[PDB]
RNA sequence: CUCUAGGAAUGAAGGAGGGUAGUUCGGGGGAGAACGUACUGGGGCGUCAGAGGUGAAAUUCUUAGACCGCACCAAGACGAACUACAGCGAAGGCAUUCUUCAAGGAUACCUUCCUCAAUCAAGAACCAAAGUGUGGAGAUCGAAGAUGAUUAGAAACCAUUGUAGUCCACACUGCAAACGAUGACACCCAUGAAUUGGGGAUACUUAGUAUCUUUACGGGAAUAUCCUCAGCACGCACGCGAAAGCUUUGAGGUUACAGUCUCAGGGGGGAGUACG
RNA sequence: CACCAUGUU
């Protein structure tokens, strides 16, 4: 990310059978596999790289990502799914406390210290 | 190819035409052929590969058939003809590529089989080729 | 002896493959050809349904619209294992060659 | 590289050639050479001294992707070469 | 601390200055396991499979 | 049961014994050449 | 009743389906063209299998594009078939 | 004619030291006298001068490298992840 | 005006070999870098009396904190679900991704060539597992061994462990129900529904057709209908067989006995033993 | 899924 976090995306999808498709399977061709995954991959790094983490975060929460991969994958191949499985910080940046506070805005009170 | 080293049972071919005389549209006499197979020739191109420009982007879907004599004849009529056989050339020339791989990746045994066929083939065409005078006798494959 | 099935009793027919890298038994751990064992893909609930009423009467999340979530495991057997469970039971010798392709 | 080893192979059977160092030298001093090809275990001396006449002569230089063995074997030579002076290109186009 | 994880080094200084007392004998390396940072200290696997 | 009656012990053992035989017999010329 | 198909004389409904070696006598299942220039107006003969890519001998630009069957002809061009014979 | 079915440069030793010792240092003594291939100067002309030191009879070079063959396994990858460690960065 | 020995050669096998192309197809082979949970161990952070294991137990671990819980670290294996009477490979075998190196098959072709072929003593190469040698590695499982059970006995099955091994590199070994218990090449051969890869189309003189996605490995991809070549097969007409069964995938086209080559067998044991 | 060995020609 911009801000030096280091994230693993897992991607799986699925291939499904066309409206009007009669055949016993809907196995995808090597070539449109490893199509897929080289389309995912760019997308993915060219839109998560320019970011801070707290945008990407927001990136993955709402399926904003998810949505514009299976649209511009589905072309390649008929999916019926596409879903991102896992995501995870594996490297993270040193510390800073200013970066830790703009991204927590208005912290609400805490009341447990206060007497009963 | 397909029924010698590997049971493989492939059809794929050309079909060749009952009718061999050329079509009326095709314009290009045949001393003027023989002149395109010898520039091609004298490029570097095979026999293989000068019969596949003619066909493809000229109209002589037959050499023979225009001029009466095949693309290796016209070649041996002018001294243009490959020192070495084109089929046993490609043979050996794959031979020679497969080994320098295999001296980087020794422990390959897929490959090392597929040279063994490669050089078995080498070796059935060379006998074959010395037996009709076209290679010298005591011509010899080495690795 | 006599061939009992055209089949050999696995999924191998005589020039598909030489040889499927063997499972555990689901039960006993026996290592039997993955072709060859008897595989179910099983989806079960958690709880019965006494169980699952009572769960959901204490869960704010589940109810009649969220369903509760269910258990997805596929099920591959040792032959023994298979007859001894009564997912497979031996067959009549005409019946031997009924295949089933879904689940029913 | 099979493209420079196949025209190679046409300036053999067709051109004019020159192979060694100072027989390579003697054309570009005359500015009869058309390309010169150098090996990759060319040390590092002569390929300088070798690309400063290229440079001087205008000739356009090509560098092996081979060693000396590779360069001889792809001439039809049972020799090694260091430098190899192209002065006929033949009918390789190069 | 000019060097890569997973490089191959010999002749190492178990002191700073020292001209080099680790990975001496012939054949021998040590392989550089990580670097810290925070206190300045690399980590390496000597050729007996100590870590120091 | 799989294989049909064998009429001795079974073969695989059988071999072992005869294995097992030989090496016997092998060990005992050669402390006698 | 139906005809009953002569092996001699077959009808152009079976020997149309065979495969080019399999027919009565075997024959070519392709053909030449007359592709004209997309920008130039100039004829050059292109085989219908054309594995060579072709150029325009004056556009010196590529008319078709090797496939693994019948090359695929450029965007633009006028093409026909030239008779068999 | 050969002179020997089994043992070659090992020959010399008679009788003497056992099969498996003589057959493990055969293989190192044969490759140690051996010609090596120079990188430099494409000959195959590398000879151990000792332990280590290999000087080719073509170009006069020296190099260091391996007890009784001039580059031993170890050092061939040792090269190659230097050179992919040189890139990285 | 100059040169002028140059076109006279059966045909290209639904035989073999080469060529070109989709930069085609695939768990095919080799190299490198990564990734994934899990088993085991290790500390860190919590908790407290059991845990483990079985038919039931015990050996075993545990307030010196086991088990369990969370996030991590190390190391070596392995590549779940998807995984199929599916693909690739001569067989043995082959399943994470990316980057690489040589190949291999099918298909397409009005390219090339011109019997170069089939099958084989001798000879050669490859060949699961176990085993052997030398270096590594050593998590898991685990011949031998140990302990606990069960039993009339149990050094068996079961439980807790554990050595060699299991993994890698190099070099040997050449045995498997190495099986389709079915040698290789070629020909003929009825029917229905599918499947993998590549292409083509959208006793008659020619007979149809769509759907979905669609800002860049994209004049794309997948589908529908029809045809075709090659591949693994299913339910099933002659015919065959002692029968079980086989059947364009023969074990059919054989007493109406002859396409070609090759290997092996001659009642059961002794015995794949003895000798060399 | 505790333990069930044998039967003179
Ligand atoms: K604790
Ligand atoms: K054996
Ligand atoms: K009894
Ligand atoms: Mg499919
Ligand atoms: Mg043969
Ligand atoms: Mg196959
Ligand atoms: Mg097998
Ligand atoms: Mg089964
Ligand atoms: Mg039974
Ligand atoms: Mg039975
Ligand atoms: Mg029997
Ligand atoms: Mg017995
Ligand atoms: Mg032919
Ligand atoms: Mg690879
Ligand atoms: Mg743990
Ligand atoms: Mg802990
Ligand atoms: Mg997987
Ligand atoms: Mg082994
Ligand atoms: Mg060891
Ligand atoms: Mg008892
Ligand atoms: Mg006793
Ligand atoms: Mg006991
Ligand atoms: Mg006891
Ligand atoms: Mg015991
Ligand atoms: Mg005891
Ligand atoms: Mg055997
Ligand atoms: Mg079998
Ligand atoms: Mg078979
Ligand atoms: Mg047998
Ligand atoms: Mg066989
Ligand atoms: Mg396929
Ligand atoms: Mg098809
Ligand atoms: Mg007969
Ligand atoms: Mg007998
Ligand atoms: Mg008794
Ligand atoms: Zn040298």
């Amino acid at each position: 990310t911009a801000d030096g976090y280091t994230m693993r995306l897992f991607v799986v999808a699925f291939t499904k059978p066309q409206a009007n498709q009669q055949s016993r399977n809907c196995y995808a061709k090597q070539r449109l596999v490893k199509w897929l995954r080289m389309r995912i991959t760019k997308m993915i790094k060219r839109r998560l790289s320019k970011v801070q983490i707290k945008e990407a975060v927001s990136l993955l929460t709402r399926n904003v990502l998810s949505d514009a991969l299976v649209r511009r994958c589905n072309p390649i191949l008929p999916l019926r799914e596409l879903r991102i499985r896992k995501v995870r910080v594996v490297r993270t940046p040193k510390f800073d406390a200013q970066a830790l506070l703009s991204a927590h805005g208005t912290i609400p009170a805490s009341v447990e210290a206060d007497q009963e | 190819m397909v029924r010698m080293h590997g049971n493989g049972r492939g059809k794929a071919s050309s079909a060749l035409p009952y009718r061999r005389t050329p079509p009326a549209w095709l314009k290009i006499a045949s001393r003027n052929v023989v002149k395109m197979v010898c520039k091609s020739s004298r490029k570097g191109m095979m026999p293989s590969q000068i019969g596949m420009e003619l066909r493809d982007s000229m109209g002589i879907a037959q050499v023979k058939n225009v001029t009466g004599r095949k693309i290796l004849r016209i070649l041996k009529h002018n001294g243009l003809a490959p020192e070495i056989p084109e089929d046993l050339y490609f043979l050996v020339k794959r031979a020679t590529q497969m080994r320098k791989h295999l001296e980087r990746h020794t422990t390959d045994r897929d490959t090392k089989y597929r040279l063994i066929l490669v050089e078995s083939r080498i070796h059935r065409l060379a006998r074959y080729y010395k037996r009709v005078k076209q290679l010298p006798p005591t011509w010899k494959y080495e690795s | 002896m006599t061939t009992k099935r055209r089949n050999h009793g696995r999924s191998k027919p005589a020039h598909s493959r030489g040889r499927v890298k063997p499972i555990h038994c689901f039960n006993c751990g026996r290592l039997t050809p993955k072709d060859k064992a008897v595989g179910r893909f099983v989806v079960r609930r958690m709880l019965d349904a006494a169980s699952a009423r009572d769960v959901a009467e204490a869960s704010p999340v589940y109810g009649a619209n969220f369903p509760m979530p269910r258990l997805y495991m596929k099920q591959r057997f040792c032959i023994a294992c298979a007859i001894h469970s009564r997912t497979v039971r031996a067959r009549p010798v005409g019946n031997r060659k009924i295949r089933y392709t879904k689940k029913v | 590289v099979d493209t420079i080893n196949a025209k190679l192979q046409l300036v053999m059977k067709s051109g004019k050639y020159v192979l060694g160092t100072q027989q390579a030298l003697t054309t570009l001093r005359q500015g009869r050479s058309k390309l010169v090809v150098i090996a990759n275990n060319c040390p590092p001396i002569r390929r300088a001294e070798v690309e400063y006449y290229c440079t001087l002569s205008k000739t356009p230089i090509h560098h092996y992707s081979g060693n000396n063995l590779d360069l001889g074997t792809a001439c039809g030579k049972h020799f090694r070469t260091c430098v190899l002076s192209v002065t006929n290109v033949g009918d390789s186009d190069i | 601390g000019q060097i890569t994880e997973g490089c191959i080094v010999c002749n190492v200084e178990a002191k700073p200055g020292d001209r080099g007392t680790l990975a001496r004998a012939s054949g021998d390396y040590c392989i550089i396991i990580s670097h810290n940072h925070e206190t300045g200290r690399t980590r390496l696997k000597l050729p007996s499979g100590q870590k120091k | 049961g799989t294989v049909s009656r064998p009429r001795g012990m079974r073969p695989k053992w059988h071999k072992k014994r005869i294995k097992r035989l030989k090496l016997r017999r092998r060990r005992m010329r050669q402390r006698s050449k | 009743g139906f005809f009953d198909a002569d092996l001699s004389y077959p009808t152009v409904r079976t020997e149309r389906m065979k495969h080019k070696r399999r027919r009565l006598v075997q024959g070519p299942n392709s053909y030449f063209m007359d592709v004209s220039c997309p920008r130039c107006r100039q004829v050059t003969v292109v085989y219908s299998h054309a594995t060579t890519s072709v150029e325009c001998k004056g556009c010196s630009k590529k008319l078709c594009r090797p496939t693994g069957g019948k090359a695929l002809l450029v965007e633009g061009c006028g093409y026909r078939r030239k008779p068999d014979h | 004619a050969k002179r020997t079915v089994k043992m070659g440069v090992m020959g010399r030793y008679g009788t003497r030291y056992g099969a498996n010792p003589r057959k493990r240092a055969k293989k190192l003594e044969v490759s140690q006298h051996a010609k090596h291939f120079c990188s430099f100067c494409g000959k195959f002309a590398f000879r151990r001068k000792a332990v280590g030191i290999w000087r080719c009879d073509g170009c006069s070079k020296t190099v260091a490298g391996g007890a009784y063959t001039l580059s031993t396994p170890n050092n061939s990858t040792v090269r190659s992840t230097v050179r992919r460690l040189r890139e990285l960065a």
